[PDB]
């Protein structure tokens, strides 16, 4: 869907 | 007695007035009778002044049956005019001529020595109302047909009205311009270099020269329409941008002629197809026009900074190549950086012939040899811009803007400047390079491409006058003319670039646009309008066709071979075959409305059923008939085109559309009967057809009436080594059936045809140096010897593989005994084993080189083999590897590329180059090891030698070549210049703009210069540098990562040379290299504007007098290399698990390989001396690697005290993580200020990016840490960076929802309509996360886009 938290190397979109 | 006289031949008979150069009537053979000038108009225009003449100031004197002069006494005292002029009138079958033969003026003694300013010169000349033909409104089917200038598809050049009474025109000037009306029609020619109205034109380079003047007036009862000449320039006061005055002589005297016709197409009317027809036989034709329809093959062989990339030598094979494929049809290849270093280099010494390519020597030989298969050459010159390393460049040639300041050009390798034009025409300086151009190729070079003529860089003029002189120096030096702009020159050129490359510009900037300018000229020039549909209109599958250039030779990276050739017979081979035939009918043209001002166009519904038609016709009597399916665009019709050859169809269906977006149907079998030379008939046992066939299949075709009679036919299949697969094909009733593969092309013959028979790389010193020769290449030319596999791979590009231990040898022809010669190749090893060259005299090696594995990818877009042509898996490492040598006095030298291990891998080789070299430079020791390598750059055969462009820029027509000098102009102090561009001798390497890329620039290589594992070098060179740590030197071990090389900033050296000296120690697997790295450090402008940022010199790097010493290292025993082995593991085995695999993979290595040549058996003090120096080299490695990883966790814990010490004694402050973050990524990500403002002042690059491609700021706008933010913004980061996902910082701050920051972010430049990859916009994402105070902010900040 759209990513909990983002950070380094952690998509925006993962599910 | 009689005012009037009669001049007559046996096509008709003229009546013309004593008193004026002045036509009564002209009656023909048949009684039919045009008019002329029937009332007392006796004007004359000198410098815009009318005088009226009178009896006295006119004497006649009639001299032939076919000639009569007048003599004008043109005189205004108070006008300062007072001149006598010579008119002579002339009649030949059909045609009137008038001339101005003699110009004498009698207030001037003429143009003084320098082309001085003529006081009272005689600037234009013109008869007002002179009606030489004219048309009235009383006499049946009066119409008139005139062309204006378009570059536009979508509007037509054209006008066609009937002449009736309420017709009012004065002065409307056009182009071309024909009257009919009584039965007859006649078009006025002139060669006035007049400027006027046009339709559409994107630029001045006589795109507007309009020549006839329409006016009415009253005969009696009705309107005339009458034609005249424009005015006419003969001796032209001119301004230069320094203010200097010129009077500039006549292009040419005043000529203007009519040619009278009847029914010339014998169709049922008399219009202006039939004024055309009669029109050819007086208008001028562009010189060398009479070879366009043999240039089937047109293409551009690029070279580009100092790379030779394309020698001549290669250039001639590539002909050879095509000339197979094609049966010999004629070719045209533009050289675009035949001269200095390359593409856009030394402009504007027409005559330096690139010496790195081989000189005027290899060039003549190109051209000499490439006549024999129909190929004509030419060059790319520039006559707009200038460098200052050309020897040209001077204060006078400089254009100068009205504050007294350069006019500045496009900078790339070096900052261009802009040619005064006036002054480079007025003080005949062209000319003289135009000369020394001419001394060095004589009769042997075509053609000149004119770049960029007409977009006002060397003047806001370039107007007609202007560009006829240009035309004219070329003409005189026996070249024909060609240029950029599709509307340029309408009078000269024979092609224009943006005409038949109908990529560029788009709909608005195409080839001319005219049914009456390409009835007349469709034979003699390729600018038009082809087929391209997205433009619609006149690109919709014109009737003509249009030439469509493709290029496989370097040109802005095309380098697809099948595609060129594919496109050849697609759209070029049609379009040729009807330039063979000229225009005689052209009727139910769809682009011609009454709305467009065409009222009177031609339309016969019993021709094609009302639709399109084209009937073209040869001195020999033979028609071709090209018509169109539907005149309804919406219509699948519209580009359905059959082609009929005396009848009998020879081409049908829809071609595939030349956008490359929808393939067709079309098939043909046309009659290729002309030598690809003088364009003659060709013998019975010489004449052939051309098959295509785009889907594919059996097609039944009608033979021509010659071949009707024949039993069988012989068809081939044309593929890079010519013809292959005969066929006997039976012929039954006069017809054919023919089996074709799809886009495949096929050659019939009458009987056996013989093979073109070709020797690969003439005067290259050995034979098939480009592997075009096909599999029996390695039988024939090469010999190869071993175990292993010698393969001839590439189905583009032809190359040798060799797999397995092979030798492929060839001996060396040709070569001067006791002279210097320098052997290159270009090599893509994937082995690891070692790929070597080798130069031998009977057994005896003269000269050896070798690589192991390729380290480094090549990026040079103008060469055949880059990292974007796929050499195996996705990548290509080509490089050179040299072998410098001495031919032997007995005269046997031979070539060997070798292949050592039993390995399955793969190594490429291709071009072998065998050129005289002076370079003498590399010293050796007792063993084959490199001992001492300096270089001057003074004796490089190509490139960046030792060095190798690497990917800074990607694959690209990259900034980096080899800078020469010309004082005072590339030295520091001309102008705004603060750096020297050459700092030792005439030659350097120079580096220009490539700032704060944080990547390598340039690398040496193992088979330039290898590095022995484990002993020491001294490399040292001179530099300037335009700031302090812009620009840095690496030093790596194998292929290029990031944060493996250790790097050492240079400081300043602007305009005075500085000294950079360092050592290296030999990595143990031999991959070892130094370069120039481009850091992340901002240069220092010093309050420079505009162009002076980049002339300054502020971002360059200059590199010149290399040195690389072997040099002895304090000597060890066994003992102290077993004691450092001891001190280095019991400081690292300790880290296994704090190191990544691949970390400690390579630290094993080294280990294992220092420890090999301690305890090696009979070892000695060299051996024990490098184990202990590859021990030290180690050590200072995982010191440093350890340093960054420390580094990354102070920024993401938060010590500032801790990221300065260890930033001080040299952590990385661009290192990066597992993720790709820097230590700037996670102090902005975990909010810490200091540490982010200290990084920065340090040398962080602020728009680095993670794996994901985050950059600091995106990290920082997601979190929301405002004074980071405004930081990093200030510190330069891109407030629109783009994440993988094409998330920007704006997007992250709307849907985590953090109002400040998202308000701060479009207070700088944010896009509030930028959408990520799902077409989500900032204000979409608040309103997924129900953050709706920030989408009304974002909606109301969009709103205002208004
Ligand atoms: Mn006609
Ligand atoms: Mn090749
Ligand atoms: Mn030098
Ligand atoms: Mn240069």
């Amino acid at each position: 869907p759209k990513s909990i938290r983002i950070g380094p190397g952690q998509a925006f979109y993962a599910x | 007695m009689v005012a009037c006289e009669t001049l007559k031949t046996k096509k008709m008979e003229v009546q013309i007035k004593k008193n004026f150069p002045s036509v009564l009537q002209y009656t023909m053979t048949d009684g039919k009778v045009m008019y002329g000038q029937s009332k007392d108009v006796r004007t004359v225009e000198i410098n815009g002044t009318n005088i009226e003449l009178g009896d006295d100031d006119v004497t006649f004197k009639k001299v032939s049956d076919t000639e009569a002069t007048y003599t004008l006494k043109v005189k205004d005292e108070a006008k300062k005019i007072d001149a006598v002029i010579t008119v002579q009138i002339t009649v030949k079958a059909n045609q009137l001529h008038l001339n101005v033969t003699k110009i004498k003026n009698n207030l001037s003694e003429g143009i003084p020595e320098g082309n001085g300013v003529e006081e009272n010169a005689i600037q234009t000349l013109s008869f007002p109302n002179q009606s030489l033909v004219s048309v009235r409104s009383s006499q049946e089917n009066a119409q008139f047909t005139g062309a204006r200038m378009s570059s536009n598809t979508q509007k037509p050049g054209d006008t066609n009205f009937a002449v009736t009474e309420d017709t009012n025109v004065t002065d409307s000037d056009y182009t071309y311009g024909f009257i009919s009306g009584a039965g007859l029609s006649a078009g006025l020619w002139s060669n006035s270099e007049h400027d006027g109205t046009y339709v559409a034109a994107p630029v001045r380079g006589g795109s507007q020269n309009t020549r006839v003047y329409a006016t009415t007036q009253q005969t009696g009862d009705a309107t005339s329409l009458g034609l005249a000449s424009a005015p006419w320039y003969y001796h032209r006061t001119v301004t230069d941008s320094k203010g200097k005055k010129y009077t500039v002589a006549e292009t040419a005297l005043p000529q203007m002629a009519v040619a009278i016709a009847g029914d010339e197409n014998e169709d049922g009317a008399v219009n202006w197809q039939d004024g055309a027809i009669a029109y050819r036989d007086i208008m001028n034709n562009p010189y060398k026009s009479e070879e366009v329809p043999e240039l089937v093959a047109w293409r551009i062989a690029m070279n580009f900074g100092s790379q030779a990339q394309n020698p001549f030598l290669t250039t001639l094979d590539n002909v050879k190549k095509v000339a197979l494929n094609t049966d010999g049809l004629g070719q045209s290849v533009l050289l675009k950086g035949y001269g200095n270093e390359g593409h856009d280099s030394g402009h504007p010494d027409y005559g330096d012939i690139g010496q790195r390519l081989g000189g005027a020597d290899d060039m003549n030989t190109m051209m000499e040899e490439g006549s024999k298969y129909g190929a004509r050459f030419g060059v790319h010159v520039n006559a707009s811009e200038m460098y200052p390393e050309a020897k040209a460049f001077s204060e006078d040639m400089v254009r100068r803007n009205s504050a007294g300041g350069l006019s500045y050009g496009w900078n790339w390798l070096d900052q261009g400047v802009g040619i005064d034009g006036i002054y480079d025409l007025a003080s005949g300086s062209r000319v003289s390079r135009f000369a020394d151009l001419s001394k060095e190729v004589g009769d042997n070079m075509d053609f000149i491409y004119l770049d960029v003529w007409g977009n006002l860089t060397s003047s806001g003029s370039e107007d007609s006058w202007e560009t006829r002189k240009m035309s004219k120096m070329i003409n005189d030096n026996g070249w024909r003319m060609t240029t950029e702009w599709g509307s340029g020159n309408e009078y000269d050129s024979t092609f224009q670039h943006w005409a038949a490359d109908l990529t560029y510009g788009g709909y608005t900037s195409k080839g001319e646009n005219s049914e009456v300018m390409r009835f007349l000229r469709n034979h003699q020039k390729d600018s038009w309008v082809g087929d391209y549909p997205q433009y619609g209109g006149a690109a919709n599958a014109p009737l003509l066709g249009g030439y469509n250039m493709k290029d496989f030779e370097g040109w802005q990276g095309r380098n697809d071979y099948a595609a060129y050739i594919k496109n050849l017979y697609t759209h070029d081979v049609s379009t040729k075959f009807i330039q063979h035939f000229k225009v005689t009918r052209w009727v139910n043209n769809p682009l011609l409305t009454a709305d467009n001002g065409n009222a009177a166009a031609v339309s016969d519904p019993n021709t094609n059923n009302g639709n399109e038609q084209i009937t073209l016709k040869d001195s020999n009597g033979n028609v071709v008939v090209v018509s169109r399916g539907s005149n309804d665009t919406s219509s699948a019709a519209y580009r359905q085109r059959t082609i009929t050859f005396n009848g009998v169809k020879v081409a049908s269906g829809v071609v595939s559309a030349g956008d490359g977006s929808a393939t067709g149907d079309e098939s043909y079998l046309l009659p290729w009967m002309w030598d690809s030379f003088t364009g003659k008939l060709v013998k019975d046992s010489e004449q052939k057809l051309y098959h295509w066939n785009t889907k594919g299949g059996t097609t039944t075709w009608t033979l021509p009436d010659s071949w009707k009679n024949l039993s069988s036919v012989k068809v081939y299949q044309l593929t890079d080594q010519g013809k292959t697969n005969e066929q006997t094909v039976a012929v039954s009733g006069g017809k054919v059936t023919l089996t074709a593969d799809a886009e495949t092309p096929y050659v019939v013959y009458k009987g056996e045809a013989k093979q073109i028979q070709v020797n690969w790389s003439e005067g290259m010193h050995v034979v098939d140096a480009g592997f075009n020769g096909g599999s029996n290449t390695l039988t024939d030319n090469w010999t190869v010897s071993g175990s292993g596999k010698a393969e001839v791979e590439g189905d583009n590009n032809a190359m040798l593989r060799l797999t397995g231990k092979v030798d492929v040898s060839q001996r060396l022809t040709d070569l001067k005994a006791g002279q210097k010669y320098a052997l290159y190749v270009g090599v893509d090893n994937r082995s690891t084993g070692d790929a070597s060259v080798t130069v031998t005299s009977g057994g005896k090696v003269l000269a050896t080189n070798s690589t192991g594995k390729s380290i480094a990818k090549n990026y040079i877009k103008a060469y055949g083999h880059n990292t974007n042509s796929n050499t195996e898996n996705g990548s290509s490492y080509f490089q050179n590897m040299y072998v410098f040598f001495t031919a032997p006095e007995n005269g046997d030298a031979t070539v060997t590329l070798s292949h050592k291990s039993t390995d399955g891998a793969h190594t490429y080789f291709d071009d072998v180059r065998i050129v005289e070299n002076q370079y003498s430079g590399i010293t050796y020791e007792k063993d084959g090891t490199l001992k001492s390598l300096t270089n001057g750059f003074e004796n490089n055969a190509q490139g960046i030698w030792p060095f190798v462009v690497s990917g800074s820029e990607g694959v690209e027509d990259n900034r980096i070549h080899l800078s020469e000098l010309h004082a005072p102009f590339t030295r520091a102090g001309w102008d705004v210049k603060k750096m020297d561009d050459v700092l030792d001798g005439t030659w350097s390497v120079k580096v220009n703009g490539l700032t704060q890329k944080g990547t390598l620039v340039y690398q040496t290589i193992p088979q330039n210069v290898k590095f022995e594992a484990g002993a020491k070098y001294k490399v040292s060179f001179d530099y300037q540098s335009g700031s302090d740590d812009i620009y840095a030197i690496a030093v790596g071990q194998g292929e290029y990562s990031a944060g493996s090389v250790k790097l050492t900033n240079l400081k300043k050296a602007l305009g005075e040379t500085g000294k950079a000296e360092f050592e290296l120690t030999g990595g143990v697997n031999g991959d070892s290299w130094f370069g120039i790295y481009s850091t992340a450090t901002a240069p220092d402008l010093q309050g420079s504007t505009g162009n002076a940022q980049d002339f300054g010199g502020y971002k360059d790097f200059v590199l010149d007098n290399l040195k690389i010493e072997r040099i002895e290292s304090q000597t060890r025993t066994k003992a102290e290399a077993q004691d450092k082995v001891k001190e280095i593991r019991g400081k690292y085995d300790s880290k296994r698990a704090e190191l990544s695999d691949a970390a400690w993979q390579q630290y094993q290595d080294t280990l294992v390989k220092a420890r090999v040549l301690i305890n090696k058996n009979g070892a000695t003090a060299e051996d024990f001396t490098k184990a202990y120096d590859i021990l030290v080299a180690l050590d200072e490695y995982m010191k440093l690697k350890d340093l960054d990883r420390k580094l990354l966790e102070a920024a993401r814990a938060g010590q500032d005290d801790e990221v300065r010490i260890l930033m001080a004694n040299g952590a990385d402050v661009n290192a990066k993580d597992e993720y790709g973050a820097t230590p700037l990524h996670l102090a902005a990500w975990t909010g810490h200020l200091e540490i982010v403002e200290v990084l920065l002042k340090t040398g962080a690059d602020v728009n680095a990016v993670d794996s994901v491609g985050y950059t600091p700021l995106h990290l920082a706008a997601a979190e929301g840490h405002l004074e980071i933010v405004e930081v990093l913004l200030k510190t330069g980061a891109d407030v629109n960076a783009q994440d993988a996902q094409g998330i920007t910082p704006l997007h992250l701050a709307a849907w985590y929802g953090h109002l400040e920051i998202v308000e701060v972010l479009l207070k700088h430049g944010a896009d509030v309509n930028a959408q990520d990859c799902f077409g989500k916009t900032p204000f979409d994402l608040a309103i997924d996360n129900g953050n709706e105070d920030i989408a009304e902010v974002l909606q109301k900040a969009a709103k205002l886009g208004s």
